[PDB]
RNA sequence: UUAAUUGGAUUCAACGCCGGGAACCUCACCGGGGGCGACGGCAGGAUGAAGGCCAGGCUGAAGGUCUUGCCGGACGCGCCGAGAGGAGGUGCAUGGCCGCCGUCAGCUCGUACCGUGAGGCGUCCACUUAAGUGUGGUAACGAGCGAGACCCGCGCCCCCAGUUGCCAGUCCCUCCCGCUCGGGAGGGAGGCACUCUGGGGGGACUGCCGGCGAUAAGCCGGAGGAAGGGGCGGGCGACGGUAGGUCAGUAUGCCCCGAAACCCCCGGGCUACACGCGCGCUACAAUGGGCGGGACAAUGGGUGCCGACCCCGAAAGGGGGAGGUAAUCCCCUAAACCCGCCCUCAGUUCGGAUCGCGGGCUGCAACUCGCCCGCGUGAAGCUGGAAUCCCUAGUACCCGCGCGUCAUCAUCGCGC
């Protein structure tokens, strides 16, 4: 019945946002949206890197609307690629950036000290990031970094700040990366102006 | 136990001071001043900063 | 022919005839309105499609 | 030479929304409309265990999913049912007409 | 014990756990039979590589192979590297997730001050709180995360809305009774009163009264009230530890197999049985058993499906088949309970294990190894040692029902 349709729809997005979460990661993919038209779906695309997604004038949106169509259900498709809103302000971003630093070589401390610098100076209430795996040594371990106002249990933690995960492979194993930020513009309930 | 949190007390502390003569011992009045005189939604935060007003005005009336 | 040794019999019901659409492992499948996914996979994009645990 | 118009979201704010546009459409001009009604709201109610292995005290999630519904009737009027078919609908909002 | 009876987990925190109710599949085990090497190169190759087939042997069955000859045209595992794949090893190489200490009240920071130093102080004392929750005193003065606040549901009232929900008053038609003064039941008009459904709002704040405490923080007892002192029930689990569990959900390093430890097919096994243990069901009868009759629900689910209504059959079942993509149609007239009759303290008209004959359904297949029905048969058990578990109100006990798993199968889990 109706059910039915509703949930049909929400899974055909989870498994397009998934396989282009892994396709276009070093663009720096960051969502995507879908729309519908009766000419057939929207499709716009957020990413740090439009060069990478475009690919050299086509050869690379074509395929994608072709994969798009055939492989999973969307009828008619047009890509539209635009600019990430608030790249500090995502948590999935700079944890794939963090993630691509570490792979790099740089260690660990200094990418984690970047990162937060850089978000806490765009404005940011307060940041979290936490790092484990096989860092210096063959016992694993894991760092927590942190600074400015961070809610962590009850409802407004759950709707305003916002997470991320990443993985970043290393040759010696995986290495897990989390990241939480809260937006400047969040007031906690316990927050009472006077008016005057 | 019915023990009044920090804030309900500051910000009832800070608008008994900025309008003394503006409270009097009844709780309708007084919920309906902070209502005006604040940003709060909660309907519970209200009440509980109407009742401690109420209580601090009987009690500096009083010259405690 | 020799490719015919590799190919399944398409089976219709038993636990063999549904696999995870996200990782295609066969046994725990919520089949519940139509949703093909394991207990596994279920719990970790459930917010993406909606769901909440309101209490 | 009545119209009925059914309304399906998950969202409560975007069906109110749609819902005063059509009584404004429908104010605006000499018909008459019965008001929305509410239809019980559907919720999908999904319980798993909790950790990927068997070691351990069992516990649980119960997930809920819920969709809110709303009826509308109007008389097919030509003047206004123009407008109700040009108004757009949020992408998280659910509409069909039918003649009865 | 066996050809194999695949593996993980062993105090709380293993043992109806791995959503683990396995006939094939699942599958990882046992017996047997087949198939697979991108990409580089070496023998070879149109004078035709690699590959495929009518009939007939081998075979459980098979152009799998062989016999018998017909096909097709460019690559080539016979050879060397390399690769796909791996429910193969390692949870003591990792990520993510989960249990427990524990929904316990803890864990820290800036500056100052004390100590040679590891460190200390704040975080201590008295009273108070469910709480490092507060009020006073203090070499400390101030902050952060956690607690609380927050989110969902239930109970009372108001506004708006009237279909697919509701039917009281008013009108009309038909049919019954004590013959109709009166009293009932359907149908049509008609209405949104009542119930219900779902958006917005109100309502409770130690606010009022009397005591204790310090006159503070609070505590105890009353009035009114639908509700009284986190109003009641849930969600959300801090810094860390537990080398706790999981690489057999998925991701992933190293090591191994790499023509078998990879991929398919057939038949077995996980269902064995001197025995020890966990959690349960049914009973040991009258606070009952049997037979006939009479009453009252809620949550959920339905197109690979739910199926009313008619006919056939003693039952299980069989043949047609309206409506339903659903506040509309269906699952769906629950049981414990009440009334009348038989049995009268007995291994029985208690108990229904075990076994014989026969009839059915699902499925490609019911012997190993499924579920249902009729007649027959009639085991232990007559209240339980030392020990030991759960529970504070619509809770515990007793009674049934829905969903998950699911072609068929519920003594289970989650809910009503
Ligand atoms: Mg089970
Ligand atoms: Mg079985
Ligand atoms: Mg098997
Ligand atoms: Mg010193
Ligand atoms: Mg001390
Ligand atoms: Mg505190
Ligand atoms: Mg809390
Ligand atoms: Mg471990
Ligand atoms: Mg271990
Ligand atoms: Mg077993
Ligand atoms: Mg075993
Ligand atoms: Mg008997
Ligand atoms: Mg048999
Ligand atoms: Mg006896
Ligand atoms: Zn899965």
């Amino acid at each position: 019945a109706i059910e039915r349709y509703f949930i049909r729809e929400a899974v055909k997005e989870m498994l397009i946002d998934e396989f282009l979460e892994k396709e276009l990661r070093r663009a720096g993919y960051g969502g995507l949206d879908i729309k519908k038209t009766p000419l057939g779906t929207k499709v716009i695309i957020f990413a740090a890197n439009p060069g990478y997604v475009i690919g050299r004038g086509g050869r690379r949106i074509r395929e994608l609307t072709r994969i798009l169509e055939r492989q999973f259900g969307l009828e008619n498709p047009q890509i539209d690629v635009q600019e990430i809103k608030n790249p500090y302000l995502n948590a999935k971003v700079q944890a794939v950036r963090i993630a691509q630093a570490l792979e790099r070589g740089i260690h660990f401390r200094r990418a984690a000290y970047a990162a937060m610098r850089a978000i806490m100076s765009n404005g940011a209430r307060g940041v979290e990031i936490r790092i484990s795996g096989k860092l210096t040594g063959e016992r694993a371990k894991s760092v927590r970094f942190y600074q400015g106002y961070l809610a962590k249990v009850g409802n407004p933690a759950e709707t305003l700040v916002s997470k991320g995960y990443a993985q970043a492979l290393l040759k010696l194993g995986v290495i897990g990366v989390k990241v939480a930020i809260m937006p400047p513009d969040a007031r906690l309930p316990d927050e009472i102006e006077i008016i005057e | 136990g019915k023990i009044r949190q920090g804030f309900i007390k500051r910000v009832a502390r800070e608008l008994f001071n900025k309008y003394p003569n503006e409270f009097t011992r009844d709780f309708e009045h007084n919920k309906k001043k902070v209502e005006e005189l604040t940003n709060v939604t909660s309907k519970k935060i209200r009440n509980r900063i109407a009742g401690y007003i109420t209580k601090l005005v009987r009690m500096k009336e009083e010259g405690k | 022919a020799k490719a015919d040794y590799n190919k399944r019999k398409p089976r219709k019901f038993g636990k063999g005839a549904r696999r995870c659409i996200r990782c295609g492992q066969y046994g725990p499948i919520i089949r519940i309105h139509g949703l093909m996914l394991c207990r596994h996979c279920f719990r970790e994009v459930a917010p993406k499609l909606g769901f909440r645990k309101y209490e | 030479q009545k119209a009925r118009i059914k309304l399906a979201s998950t969202n409560v704010r975007s069906l109110e929304e749609v819902a005063n546009q059509i009584k404004q459409i429908a104010e605006r001009t000499g018909v008459r409309m019965s008001g929305p009604i509410p239809l019980p709201t559907k919720r999908i109610r999904i319980v798993t265990r909790k950790s990927p292995d068997g070691e351990g005290s069992a516990t649980f999630d119960r997930w809920e999913l819920r969709i809110h519904k709303r009826l509308i009737d109007i008389e097919a009027d030509e003047r206004a049912m123009r407008q109700i078919m040009r108004i757009r609908v949020p992408e998280d909002v659910t509409i069909e007409i039918e003649l009865i």
